[PDB]
């Protein structure tokens, strides 16, 4: 149905393709790897980072609360006199 | 690494730490008196052990080889005559002999009568083959693994 | 001519493997739902070798367990690359189904609805699998989750004794557990077939959501050890999880023996379920909860309806990823607060994420989908 | 001008994938002995003092 | 009422990532297993063996399997005597059943140790701490003399009496007896107990670690070597126009 | 069958005859290793961590 | 444009069932096929409701095989059923093998070779099946069975202490082919789906032999209610074995308890294997009598090579056609000599029934084609 | 299983009572004799 032989029509677009054993498995990986790495990094992490911030906020919270919800034993007695 | 999980999973099937325990297992000594038999269970087949009187071993030896109900020759047989170990159960319907009883001078089965030379082997009665004769062999002279 | 092209059972490892065309651009990912399929692989023999100790009995299951932990050889290793297995199989299943949700490869709706279908029959085999064990918190856990059967008006109970066999959980219900728990992977596997016989004749979604007929590869060269790549990774993680710390996401006061006449004092599902839990905990009336437990996971197929965007794929509608993973977050809310005993700060928390659970996934999204469709004047 | 060792290895080993085949599972031969008695080697020696098998010494042997 | 007290972290020698159990702590540990422990308490999954390979030795297993007569089936008639013992035996139950142990302990049942660490929360951190501390009732509060004031116990009144104290039990490797280290040998032995694949699921912890850092750079550099085709592309286009 | 045989089939089978014994030891030694067979391998002059 | 032509699924059923051409002249013999099919079905959904109450456990399956008659509500016809209907299973088997071998069906080489891989796979599922109620016959049958693969020459007692986990045979044992009880019938099942598929790129074969093409018709107007015919047929001769005489093809000794200690006296093995185990009477060897025994299933895959005529059916080459039937009454000899104590008449006749039975397939079938070849002028 | 081939369940509750069977342990004691209900099996003659 679908095979390589017929599918999307397109025209003149001519490429380029060198041989696995003609280049090195790793090209320019300090000068260019990792400042692409960091980009990308950079552009996710304000779109991603604050929810999972605010997720923290509301877990510290939730324990530290029940922790005077509970460990505040004293207060209730306290409350008794 | 996959050889190392493969054989592992097989490893999982060839047996168990329990049932190698339970098994094989059967150290005994070598105390036992001469014509005084002792049980002991074994792969949970009752088993008889009995050191055996030299003249015993001659009246089982001078038996004819075609006389017997199912023949067996007696020094093929046990390793050491003067030693015999045998499975517990009559080879008719699996009722257990009483020890060093019978005519001659075996086994008797109190179930339907059945007789059992020294040696073990079927004479007389019901039963048709001989009773069994485990593989084992001695280690210390005091001790024998059996199995 | 090749001789997998004429052989009728080579053309179809042909087309579903060596040389289906797939979108470049496709990333880390798309790799899960192979990974899936290589995890029923590893669920079901790993199993197997379980299924020749275990004794499905009130009695001699848990001594089974020990015998399989102890005497037997290497049992220990199954016992948790087994159970460790299934936990590993929930990751990629979760993140599998969030990439679905990201990239909008809901559109093809059919592979979509049997997708559900697998994540159902997922649930109920890995539930009925968790009774197996027979421990402290197997029995309450089949005990409480089969009271929620309870609820259905006028089936109620009648139904909740069909399935324990009796009036209580017991011997027969974990022969039942027993044999369905063995029997639903291998439909499972059927299903799955199915899934990629509707996912197939239309082609791999691509992260741009642009179609990529232009620059379809085959299969073989690069993904088998893209693909292969994701299995090693797989297995790292699943045995150093095994290897090193295999409990810490198991749940201790399991291996207690089973006392009907005693509650552990906790007593919580796993966390894989768990989330879900919360859904019933936090609503009020024993029934709506059941039904809140439905939609919960029956949303999904409405999901595909609900879309309005002119695009697909998430990354060009920023506005939409921010609910995209806030909502991952309120996930995130609802199994810590489904890790938790009852109490005032729990149970808000809880209702407040259960109620943004559903606005998120309802009323928000589509309108920020028109208002990203405004803002690019369409 | 000198001949690199992967030159000469290549022109032997690698050129049949038989062979290959062969070295690769003769090297499985070694690996999986020097590798195994090396990382027994090296647990055995984090923790000395510990392993029974190193407490045999106050009963082995007669 | 208020939830128990969070037992502290210790710095034990096996919670090291790679470290092992020291089996001299486990012998010395079962030898307190022995006496103080084995009058009231069950271990249903442990064999005479076992021990074989991780302390006692085989011929020292057999000649310590024989000091406690075991039930067996029976010989002519029922009447059920009753053998020396073996290495495939079980540690013996301390009651019958379960009702006699209740019976002995005002109700209490004493719980199987055989996975009593891996059981309770915070493991066997749990247990040293349960046995290490005793301290004396609180002022205001009050409870039955049969019951036994024991902070880190849920209950915080543990029906277990104080079952240890200095010099309960001498050791036969001649260390001193602190109650101190008579618990860490009792908590030591104990984890062994739920746990007799340590040393080995360690052991094949570090093989893996050392077999999956020499296998992820090299499948990694496969992937880039046939994925290098496609990142090193340059397609172009050249229109008639 | 009787066909196979021929003047050129002998050199062919001839021409496959190194690759014949090469996988031959290649399913030999795999066999070898992969039952850790002991009598083979008590033989090895380095593979003997078996006792 | 019919939608059966768009929906994959439906294309699919479109193929295998619906519109796949069949040859009209299609007889009686060729439905035996179909029914094995269902009798797989049956054979699951039967057994999957006895798994729900049998104990693995060789302390406890034959108590809980009380359990099932007795306490169990409707589980004696479950039972019945499923016993009853192994035996049908095996006689359709029988029957379709048979057809196979007389219309020249063997043909498509490597369907019938999917057949035999099958049918070993069904032997064994039987034979585990067998096993599995723990009774004298069940005990019994086991040891002398798995002591045949001590034959092999080397490995031997190793590998079948593999097998018995142990010493001897005992509860393991029992766990274990349980357990691959359970998986096979399922592998069988993928392995039909691939026996169907390289079926169906030729098409199924005529009585007649000549190519139906001329003369091809859908499927579903008129086989599915031919089929429905032969499927409600054999489920009344199914539920008269079982509702009537539910014993007769089984044997009396299993409801006694296993005894490792005694032994029973005619020591039969259920009724289809019986003519294998003949052959393994009539060879004093015991390696010999296992290769003859692995030769007796095995021979099948030769038939293909020792064709000789230039005809497929035997219908048209009455010759042959006596030797088959002369086959068949040799098959009825050894299948009758197995339910037979070792005696002078009955070790003589079977030894002659054996050498027979290689013969009249190894040497005269061939020669007497060429004979009918000489006949026809060609 | 006789109420329902030959006895009525009364006449099953009364002929089962007829015969006697330990039962389970006394709180601080064991194996006490007990007069036995529908449930029971028929009477075992030897332990063994
Ligand atoms: C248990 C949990 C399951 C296992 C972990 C998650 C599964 C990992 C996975 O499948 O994705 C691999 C995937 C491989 O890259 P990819 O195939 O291009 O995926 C498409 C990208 O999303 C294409 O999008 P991108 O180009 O914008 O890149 C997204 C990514 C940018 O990161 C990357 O593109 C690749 C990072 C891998 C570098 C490897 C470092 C050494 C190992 O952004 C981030 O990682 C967020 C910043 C915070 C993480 C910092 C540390 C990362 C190292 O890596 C990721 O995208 C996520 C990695 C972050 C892991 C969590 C770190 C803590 C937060
Ligand atoms: C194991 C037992 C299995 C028995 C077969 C079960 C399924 C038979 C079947 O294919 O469906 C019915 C099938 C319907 O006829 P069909 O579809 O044309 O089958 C192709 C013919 O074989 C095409 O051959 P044909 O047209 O030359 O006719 C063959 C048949 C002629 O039989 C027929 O024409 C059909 C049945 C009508 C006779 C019914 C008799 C009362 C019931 O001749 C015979 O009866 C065989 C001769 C020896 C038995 C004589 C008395 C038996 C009746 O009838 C038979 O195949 C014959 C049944 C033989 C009965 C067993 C005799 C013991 C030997
Ligand atoms: C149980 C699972 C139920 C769903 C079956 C899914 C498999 C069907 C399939 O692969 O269609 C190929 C079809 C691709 O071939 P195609 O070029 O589109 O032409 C469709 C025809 O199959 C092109 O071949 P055709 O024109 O000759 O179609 C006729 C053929 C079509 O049969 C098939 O396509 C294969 C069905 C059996 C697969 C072999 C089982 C191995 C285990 O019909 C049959 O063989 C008779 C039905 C046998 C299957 C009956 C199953 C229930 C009983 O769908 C796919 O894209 C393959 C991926 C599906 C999952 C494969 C991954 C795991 C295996
Ligand atoms: C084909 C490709 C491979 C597929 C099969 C499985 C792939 C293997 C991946 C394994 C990941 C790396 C972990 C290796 C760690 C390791 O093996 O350490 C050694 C140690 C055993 O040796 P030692 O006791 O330490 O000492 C030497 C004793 N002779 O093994 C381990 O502890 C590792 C445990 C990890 C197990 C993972 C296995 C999962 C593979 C599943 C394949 C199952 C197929 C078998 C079923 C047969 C039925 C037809
Ligand atoms: C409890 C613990 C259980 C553990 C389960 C782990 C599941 C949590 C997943 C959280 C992972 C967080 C890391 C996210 C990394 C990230 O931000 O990637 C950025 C990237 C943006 O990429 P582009 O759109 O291409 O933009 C390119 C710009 N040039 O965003 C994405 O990767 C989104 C696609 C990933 C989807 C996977 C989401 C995982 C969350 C799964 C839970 C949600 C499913 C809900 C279904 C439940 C039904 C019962
Ligand atoms: C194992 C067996 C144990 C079973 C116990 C008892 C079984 C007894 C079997 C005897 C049944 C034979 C009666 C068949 C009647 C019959 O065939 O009538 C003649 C009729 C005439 O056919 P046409 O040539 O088409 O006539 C042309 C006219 N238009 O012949 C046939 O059609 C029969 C052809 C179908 C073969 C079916 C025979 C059934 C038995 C075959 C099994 C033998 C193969 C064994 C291999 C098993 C290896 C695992
Ligand atoms: C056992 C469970 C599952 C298995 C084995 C499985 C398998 C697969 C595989 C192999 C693919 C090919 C693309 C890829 O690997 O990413 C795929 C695609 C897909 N699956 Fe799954 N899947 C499972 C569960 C699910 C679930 C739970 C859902 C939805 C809730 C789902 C929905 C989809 C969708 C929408 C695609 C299309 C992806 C694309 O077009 O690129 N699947 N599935
Ligand atoms: C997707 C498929 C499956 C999943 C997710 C799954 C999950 C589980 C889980 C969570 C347990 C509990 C183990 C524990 O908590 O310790 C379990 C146990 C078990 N499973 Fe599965 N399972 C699957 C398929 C299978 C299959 C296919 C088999 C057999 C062929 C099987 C056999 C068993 C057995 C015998 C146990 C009991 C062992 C134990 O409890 O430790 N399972 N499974
Ligand atoms: C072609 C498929 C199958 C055949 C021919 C077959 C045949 C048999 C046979 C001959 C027995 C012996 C019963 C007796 O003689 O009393 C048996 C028992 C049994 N079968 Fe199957 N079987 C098949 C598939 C299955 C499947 C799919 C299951 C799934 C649960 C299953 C479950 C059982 C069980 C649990 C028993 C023993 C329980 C009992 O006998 O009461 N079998 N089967
Ligand atoms: C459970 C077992 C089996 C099932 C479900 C099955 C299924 C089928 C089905 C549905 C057909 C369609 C045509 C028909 O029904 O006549 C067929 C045909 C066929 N079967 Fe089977 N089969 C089984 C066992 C076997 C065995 C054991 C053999 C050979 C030893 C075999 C060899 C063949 C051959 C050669 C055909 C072609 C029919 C023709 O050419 O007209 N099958 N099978
Ligand atoms: S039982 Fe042995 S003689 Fe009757």
């Amino acid at each position: 149905g679908r095979e390589f032989g017929n599918l999307t029509r397109m025209r003149h677009v001519i490429s380029y393709s060198l041989s696995p054993f003609e280049q090195r498995a790793y090209p320019h990986v300090f000068t260019k790897g990792i400042p692409n790495v960091l980009r990308r990094i950079r552009e996710s992490f304000f779109r991603v980072v604050p929810q999972f911030v605010v997720f923290y906020l509301i877990y510290t919270w939730g324990t530290e609360e029940f922790e005077r919800s509970k460990r505040k034993n004293p207060a209730a007695y306290e409350n008794d006199k | 690494a996959a050889k190392n999980a493969v054989t592992q999973f097989v490893s999982s099937m060839s047996a168990s730490a329990d049932v190698l325990a339970l098994a094989k297992i059967e150290i005994k000594l070598s105390d036992i008196p001469e014509g005084k038999n002792m049980a002991f269970k074994w792969r949970g087949k009752p088993l008889f052990v009995r050191h055996r009187t030299q003249k015993e071993i001659e009246q089982e030896a001078a038996v004819e080889l075609s006389q017997l109900r199912d023949p067996q020759h007696d020094l093929d047989r046990v390793k050491k005559p003067e030693w015999v170990i045998l499975i517990g159960v009559c080879t008719h319907l699996g009722c257990v002999p009483i020890a060093n009883a019978g005519d001659f001078g075996g086994y008797y089965c109190p179930c339907h009568g059945s007789h059992y030379d020294a040696s073990g082997r079927i004479r007389l009665g019901p039963a048709p083959l001989n009773l069994e004769v485990p593989t084992y062999e001695f280690t210390s002279d005091d001790m024998v693994i059996v199995g | 001519t090749p001789m997998r092209k004429t052989n009728p059972l080579m053309k179809l490892i042909n087309h579903s493997f060596i040389d289906l065309p797939t979108p470049s651009n496709i990333s880390a990912w798309w790799n899960f739902g192979s990974l899936l399929g290589a995890c029923l692989i590893l669920q079901i023999t790993t199993g197997l070798f379980l299924a020749m100790h275990y004794s499905p009995d009130a009695s001699t299951a848990f001594s089974s367990i020990a015998h399989i932990t102890r005497d037997v050889n290497y049992g220990w290793i199954i016992r948790y690359l087994h159970a460790n297995g299934a936990s590993m199989f929930f990751i990629c299943l979760f993140l599998h189904i969030g990439r679905g949700l990201y990239y909008g490869s809901f559109l093809y709706s059919e592979t979509w609805n049997i997708g559900i279908i697998l994540l159902l029959a997922t649930m109920a085999t890995a539930f009925m699998g968790y009774v197996l064990p027979w421990g402290q918190m197997s029995f309450w856990g089949a005990t409480v989750i089969t009271n929620l059967l309870s609820a259905i008006p006028y089936i109620g109970t009648d139904l909740v004794q069909w399935i324990w066999g009796g009036y209580s959980v017991d011997s027969p219900t974990l022969t039942r557990f027993f044999t369905f728990h063995f029997i639903l992977p291998f439909i499972i596997a059927a299903l799955a077939t199915l899934h990629l016989l509707f996912l197939h004749e239309t082609g791999s979604n691509n992260p741009l959501g642009i179609t990529s007929h232009s620059d379809k590869i085959t299969f073989h060269p690069y993904y088998t050890i893209k693909d292969a790549l994701g299995l090693l990774l797989f297995l790292l993680s699943l045995m150093t999880l095994t290897l090193f710390s295999p409990d810490l996401l198991g749940d201790p006061d399991n291996y207690t023996l089973a006392n009907p006449l005693n509650t552990p004092p906790h007593i919580k599902p796993e966390w894989y379920f768990l989330f879900a839990y919360t859904i019933l905990r936090s609503v009020p009336n024993k029934l709506g909860g059941v039904l809140a437990l439905l939609l919960s996971i029956l949303i999904l197929a409405m999901i595909p309806i609900l879309h309005m965007s002119k695009q697909q794929s998430m990354m060009f509608r920023p506005l939409s990823q921010s609910l995209y993973w806030l909502l991952a977050a309120d996930l995130l809310i609802l199994t810590w607060i489904g890790g938790q005993p009852v109490s005032y700060p729990f149970t808000i928390i809880g209702q407040v994420a259960s109620v943004l659970y559903f606005t998120t996934i309802l009323i928000l999204m589509p309108t920020i989908s028109l208002i990203e469709n405004k803002m690019l004047k369409w | 001008a000198a001949a690199t060792l992967t030159s000469k290895l290549y022109s032997l080993l690698f050129r049949r994938t038989s062979t290959f085949a062969l070295t690769i599972i003769v090297g499985v031969m070694f690996f999986e002995r020097a590798f195994d008695q090396g990382a027994d080697a090296i647990y055995d020696h984090i923790n000395e003092g510990k392993l029974w098998k190193h407490i045999k010494h106050k009963y082995e042997n007669k | 009422s208020d939830l128990e007290l969070h037992p502290p972290s210790y710095p034990w020698s096996h919670r090291g990532l790679l470290s092992s159990l020291d089996h001299t702590s486990i012998r010395r540990g079962f030898q307190v297993y022995k006496q103080v422990c084995a009058s009231c308490h069950s271990m249903d999954f442990v064999a005479y063996r076992h021990l074989v390979g991780v302390c006692y030795t085989e011929d020292e297993a057999k000649e310590l399997a024989a000091e406690v007569e075991v039930q067996d089936g029976p010989n002519e008639d029922g009447e059920m005597f009753m053998r020396p013992g073996k290495l495939f035996d079980y540690f013996p139950k301390p009651y019958p059943n379960s009702e006699a142990a209740r019976a002995a302990n005002n109700g209490a049942l004493p719980p199987d140790l055989s996975y009593i660490v891996r059981a309770r929360h915070g493991g066997e951190d749990y247990v040293f701490s349960l046995l290490t501390g005793y301290c004396e009732p609180p002022t205001g509060v009050s409870l039955r003399e049969g019951l036994y004031f024991n902070p880190y116990f849920p209950g915080q009144a543990i029906a277990m009496a104080p079952p240890i104290y200095t010099d309960v039990l001498e050791f036969d490797d001649g260390t001193p007896a602190t109650m101190s280290q008579i618990a860490k040998d009792v908590c030591t032995f104990l984890r062994w107990a739920s746990e007799p694949e340590h040393d080995h699921r360690k052991r094949m912890g570090l093989k893996m670690l050392m077999m999956m850092a020499l296998l992820v750079p090299l499948v990694y550099t496969i992937k880039r070597h046939k994925w290098s085709v496609l990142k090193s592309r340059k397609l172009a286009y050249r229109p008639p126009k | 069958v009787t066909r196979f045989l021929g003047p050129r089939y002998r050199e062919l089978v001839k021409n496959w005859v190194p690759t014949a014994y090469t996988w031959g030891a290649v399913g030999a030694v795999g066999l070898v290793w992969a039952t850790d067979w002991r009598l083979i391998l008590d033989w090895v002059p380095y593979i003997n961590g078996k006792f």
